[PDB]
């Protein structure tokens, strides 16, 4: 739902700083 | 995921971590 | 470089939006 | 990669899709 | 309009664009 | 309601990528 | 281009709290 | 346009009220 | 909680526009 | 704090400038 | 251009992250 | 300042930690 929506566009955000140079994927499941 | 375990309470930088590749 | 870590900062957040449910990769290498 | 194809020039919606997974 | 539809399930892009001028 | 003013302020920044050269009006009411 | 496509998205979350429940209008045309 | 206004130097809160509803 | 911790990021954004030249301190406590 | 204060009613900006330096 | 806007409105979303509880300053000095 | 020391070069999460309270 929306709130998982939200928290999620965040938590890439967080996930671009955290990672750097290493990179992430983001699987939403 | 990620999102079951951090959107319900709150993850720390060192958590987040554990998702990097 | 800054400008390129806040350029990454936002294609990040475009791929969220635009993968949706795929989700998405961010390997900078 | 997609920060030399997409930071020097801007990238349409459609070509962000290739990074989807 | 877009509040009552969008804040309370998620809209897709597709759906959004029906917001643009 | 502030859970309202957050959703509005990711979906301000969805339309500006959506929208591109077509622009929106953001209008809440 | 890059510079004006990042300062754009900027612009559009100033003028959201700006205008508050006014709401605003968003046009890059020149 | 907004963007040749405000993102050479930047906008005042007054130059930016300019483009509220 | 989480929807705190979402307030917040768009609290601190809005005081770096506000307040401007003055900067600001955010303590959370 | 401005937690307590703004996370619930929306704060205008004059209570948010009540926060700067 | 608005570099050191966009500079800043970054940085405080970092400072937000890194600093957790015990929040953080920002001055544009 | 923050900026004279970031804004140029990127500042690592542990240079940023300089900067909390
Ligand atoms: C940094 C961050 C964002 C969203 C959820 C979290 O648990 C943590
Ligand atoms: C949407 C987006 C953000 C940043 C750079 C781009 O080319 C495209
Ligand atoms: C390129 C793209 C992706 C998804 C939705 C759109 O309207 C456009
Ligand atoms: C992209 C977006 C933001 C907020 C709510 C939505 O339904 C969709
Ligand atoms: C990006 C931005 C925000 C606020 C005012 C400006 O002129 C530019
Ligand atoms: C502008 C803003 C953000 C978050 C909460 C508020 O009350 C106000
Ligand atoms: C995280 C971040 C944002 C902006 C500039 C920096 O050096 C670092
Ligand atoms: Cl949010
Ligand atoms: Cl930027
Ligand atoms: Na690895
Ligand atoms: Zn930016
Ligand atoms: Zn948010």
């Amino acid at each position: 739902f929306v709130n998982q929506h939200l928290c999620g566009s965040h938590l890439v955000e967080a996930l671009y700083l955290v990672c750097g140079e290493r990179g992430f994927f983001y699987t939403p499941k | 995921g990620i999102v079951e375990q951090c959107c319900t309470s709150i993850c720390s930088l060192y958590q987040l971590e554990n998702y990097c590749n």
